[PDB]
């Protein structure tokens, strides 16, 4: 029997069958609704669309995301989601297949009671996990300690784990992720003359950010760069025919990850929170932490990303021990190979959920279960 | 009465919906509702369980003899540890024979030491008899691991020598930078001719007092620099010497071009380094006398990567040596005794006070253009 | 004239005249600076802001704590503080007004120096003196000589007088304090399952603090006792609707006091450090420093620490079954309170510091005069 591994990210939904290297069904999380009237009889005009039939007829729609800031916060929005990604992508029978699910580090409790009951009472399956994301991103990187950063759609946490010891006081998490990028594009677009208000053009503005933008490896020497010359300056054509020209704006929205005080948050950077994280461990196990920082989440997909991390983490920490950043280039679908890796092992079959112990023991033996 | 509790038992499967519980003691008081609730003469409405279970129902209506020796957890550290790998164990089993530095940095073997086969384990594989191809992929790797003969001494040669490798190149360019910032502490040209403006306008200070006439200071002296602020509050010292520097001898703004490699400090602790080297080339000489011991194919491989790993050491300890020796020098050079501290707090010293100049630069430069902006600003509201 | 009384705290510096009950100016040790840039007029908005004017207007203020642990770091907001404190707070000019100074125990003598050469360099007061915590803590009480428990926001020392002078030797550290209670309060209620990421919040567990936790007779008594007890659940209510429950964890914040092995250090107690501290001293001043115990600081508010402490005495000491450990209510500011009862006397005008004598024996004088 072919498990299922299903990362229901705040960005992207990434599902596929176990065992497998890259997840099938990836698609974004997004409810699109028709604000417009119909006239034009017939043909199907369904009044919800859900994933890439949204994405395709945007220009008409607008778009709802189910999850905010790692939250399911719409929860028929949701449902609609997994089952578009059940019986629309994958085109399979819940009930005769295991389903791996994700989550995000201090998730409310009733949060994941009711993600467990979706997930048993309205699409039945025989089995079902929930596991943190970051731990499943360590497991796609083959070792079994390390610090996880993981920076989604609305989240940018950090997990330290020690020997699979997920250390709980030593989670953080800051509210700075790719959405909030997106919302300071169309803040600092504007200076060029380009409006974008509505959700449709937030999808364009999301393009364009995964497009041409990338991490400054300085901040101060890319500001002269871009004030003396115009050599950085991209041009992008828009699905209207209109071709745009960026310039400082290609990294001017990654610095919000290492500089918050542009969105106005009085929280450091990344570097920052990652350091904070590891002082709160103990002091023995920093050493393997700091050769050992994991990247996962597509807000790590900017080609600088990596040198100014080892350049911000070298200069905060002491440089008396090893200083190596983890950064696959497969890392965005890390959540979904850690999970495929999971799944798919003779050990797991016993820390599987079942029906029986469903019925036992409510909505409520996830939390006792797993971590 | 117990008329709530009467309830016939469904004959499908109900979902469960979660609710906190009271107990029973504590339900029946007499100025509780359960009380009246209870008696007969309540209004019990009865609800439809038919349309109910037809709406809240739940639509639900090999070789396990795997003979594995270990137990669960280990087993499933062993599969993560197995999968990363992206090949057979056979590949495994032969790279970890054949001497490959590629695919195996300090964590892995790390994980690999940290997954031992144990002493019942490895009897429990010998005593075994029947077919190898009924084993798990755990079993067979461990099965693979002690067809190589002395494994463990191969993965402690991989281990020691990768992290020899990288605590060589981690200690070497930062003993290098130890060794050029006492050299040219002990060598210096700029540091005179400062020395000689800050205590012509130190003695010129402390006139008529104890603490005056002196022909000298230690190092530390240069931090009490900053300690100085004028009436204003803002102006320190350090920023009235670098502003008559500025105008007068700007060969001391070359000052911190001598001492940039006493910049940065060691930023560590050198006997952490210097203890962590010796316990690195006590363990090189023990893995080279074990692998003395052992057979040919072993020395063939690793007795040429062992001897270089301890002459690299064997340097750096020279290097250290040489550090002691201008560390004695450097203590006698700012006339203090060696019992204390004069290394470390030295080069933090020396960090500390180049930070402290290079903030003075800074903020003369803003002061002077800042000075010119609003010189500008005054003969502009002057010229309107 | 009358005198001026600071007690320059780490958490809440308080200022008065002699001879008041209580203090007239309570403030927060906080400096605000401006958050966000921007410049305009505005009627003249000012640089800084210190204590309630930066309290009431904080949210556009990045503030700074700079009393760490405390002992002085940062001079410059220490200065920008004394000038608040006299200034504006209880708009005087200090070069009439002899001023009390208080300082934390076993601090460092250029601390002292540098404390000393800027009340006569900046500020040119004719008259100050330096005393330690505990010595006006004693002198709220009333007496000479004797051991003195001080815990404030910064540090917990013990320290013994002989009369009215220190005894540096037997002075005992123990590295907490009220910062170091609210962060393991703000620990173990999110333990309970509450979460404490804001400024608010900050002040409601600060105010759950003042309000509700206490120290019990017993400890292991009260918690054989704390899932039975009717009377130990409190909780509060946030302004915006928030509700804070709190249980057994009201006499775990305090109890971090006697047992420091609660939050993970093996540092000696409140009343283990005063009992190896009065062991420290000569012996012929022990029945004295044992019949002057006096508690005090805004960390002693916890009702019951009077009888837990005669109870740790009795235990650790055999001699100690009667003498009772004196607990003032106004213990909050028995430091501010001691110094109005000290500068107050006539005794007192001797021992001031004249401004000859620090430019005749350079800033060691604190050494010498403060003692
Ligand atoms: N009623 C109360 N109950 C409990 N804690 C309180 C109470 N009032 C204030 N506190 C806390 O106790 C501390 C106040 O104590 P205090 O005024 O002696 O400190 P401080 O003078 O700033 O410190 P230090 O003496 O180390 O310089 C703060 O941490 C405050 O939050
Ligand atoms: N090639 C890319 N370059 C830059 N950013 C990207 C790229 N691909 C995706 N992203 C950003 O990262 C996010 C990827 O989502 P993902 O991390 O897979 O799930 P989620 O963020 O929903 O948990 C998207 O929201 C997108 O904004
Ligand atoms: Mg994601
Ligand atoms: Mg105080």
């Amino acid at each position: 029997t072919t498990a299922l591994v299903c990362d229901n990210g705040s960005g992207l939904v990434k599902a596929g069958f176990a065992g497998d290297d890259a997840p099938r069904a990836v698609f974004p999380s997004i409810v699109g609704r028709p604000r417009h009237q119909g006239v034009m009889v017939g043909m199907g005009q369904k009044d919800s669309y859900v994933g890439d039939e949204a994405q395709s007829k945007r220009g008409i729609l607008t778009l709802k995301y189910p999850i905010e800031h790692g939250i399911i916060t719409n929860w028929d929005d949701m449902e609609k989601i997994w089952h578009h990604t059940f019986y629309n992508e994958l085109r399979v029978a819940p009930e005769e297949h295991p389903t791996l699910l994700t989550e995000a580090p201090l998730n409310p409790k009733a949060n994941r009671e009711k993600m467990t009951q979706i997930m048993f009472e309205t699409f039945n399956v025989p089995a079902m996990y929930v596991a943190i994301q970051a731990v499943l991103s360590l497991y796609a990187s083959g070792r079994t300690t390390g610090i996880v950063l993981d920076s989604g759609d609305g989240v940018t946490h950090n997990v330290p784990i020690y020997e699979g010891y997920a250390l709980p006081h030593a989670i953080m998490r800051l509210d700075l992720a790719g959405r909030d990028l997106t919302d300071y594009l169309m803040k600092i677009l504007t200076e060029r003359g380009y409006s974008f208000v509505t959700t449709a053009e937030r999808e364009i503005v999301r393009d364009i950010k995964e497009k041409l933008c990338y991490v400054a490896l300085d901040f101060e020497n890319e500001m002269a760069t871009a004030a003396s010359s115009s050599s950085l300056e991209k041009s992008y054509e828009l699905p209207d025919g209109q071709v745009i020209t960026i310039g400082n704006e290609r990294f001017r929205c990654p610095e919000t990850l290492f500089q918050p005080s542009f969105i106005g948050m009085e929280s450091a950077g990344i570097h920052e929170t990652t350091y904070n994280s590891i002082m709160k461990c103990d002091i023995d196990i920093r050493k393997d932490l700091y050769a050992n920082n994991v990247m996962s989440g597509g807000t790590t997909m900017y080609p600088g990303i990596a040198d100014r991390m080892q350049k911000e983490i070298t200069a905060l920490a002491p440089s008396t021990m090893k200083i190596k950043i983890i950064a696959p280039p497969e890392r965005k679908y890390s959540v979904w190979i850690g999970g495929s890796i999971l799944a798919s092992l003779s050990t797991f079959q016993q820390m599987w959920i079942t029906k029986q112990e469903y019925d036992e023991a409510g909505p409520s033996i996830v939390h006792r279960k797993c971590f | 009465v117990p008329s709530h509790r009467r309830v016939n038992p469904p004959t499908l499967r109900m979902k469960k919906l979660n609710w906190q519980k009271l107990p029973s003691n504590v339900a029946r008081e007499h100025n509780s509702m359960w009380a009246s609730l209870s008696s007969p003469d309540a209004e019990a409405v009865e609800p439809d369980f038919s349309s109910i279970e037809r709406l809240f129902s739940f639509p639900a209506a090999k070789e396990p003899k795997e003979i594995t020796f270990l137990d669960a957890k280990k087993s499933l550290n062993l599969n993560i540890f197995l999968k990363q790998f992206k090949c057979s164990n056979e590949e495994v089993a032969a790279m970890i024979r054949a001497g490959d530095t590629t695919k195996f940095d300090v964590e892995v073997l790390k994980q690999l030491l940290k997954l031992l086969p144990e002493k019942h384990e490895i009897e429990n594989l010998r005593a075994f008899t029947e077919e190898r191809a009924k084993l798990a992929s755990a079993d067979h790797f461990y099965l693979l691991l002690l067809a190589i003969p002395c494994y463990q001494l191969r993965i402690e040669c991989m281990l020691l020598c990768e992290g020899a490798a990288a605590v060589l190149d981690m200690v070497r360019p930062k003993a290098q930078l130890v060794l050029a910032a006492c050299e040219s502490l002990l060598t210096s040209r700029q540091l005179p001719i400062f020395c000689q403006l800050i205590l012509r306008i130190g003695n010129f200070l402390n006139y008529g007092s104890h603490t005056g006439d002196a022909d000298g200071f230690k190092i530390s002296t240069l931090l009490k620099l900053t300690e100085t602020k004028s009436q204003q509050n803002r102006v320190t010292l350090l920023h009235h010497v670098l502003e008559e520097a500025e105008k007068s001898h700007p060969d001391l703004l070359q000052l911190p071009r001598d001492l940039e490699q006493p910049s940065q400090a060691a930023g560590i602790n050198l006997e952490i380094i210097r203890s962590e080297a010796s316990s690195n080339l006590k363990k090189l000489l023990e893995t080279e006398r074990k692998v003395s011991a052992s057979v040919a194919e072993v020395q063939e491989q690793y007795t040429e990567r062992l001897q270089a790993s301890i002459s690299a050491f064997r340097a750096l300890d020279e290097l250290f040596e040489a550090i002691e020796q201008k560390q004695r020098e450097l203590a006698d050079y700012l006339c203090e005794d060696a019992q204390q501290l004069s290394l470390e707090d030295t080069f933090s010293t020396m960090k500390a006070f180049r930070d402290l100049f290079l903030r003075a630069l800074k903020e003369n430069k803003d002061r002077k253009e800042q000075a010119a902006k609003a010189e500008r600003r005054k003969q502009q509201l002057a010229e309107e």
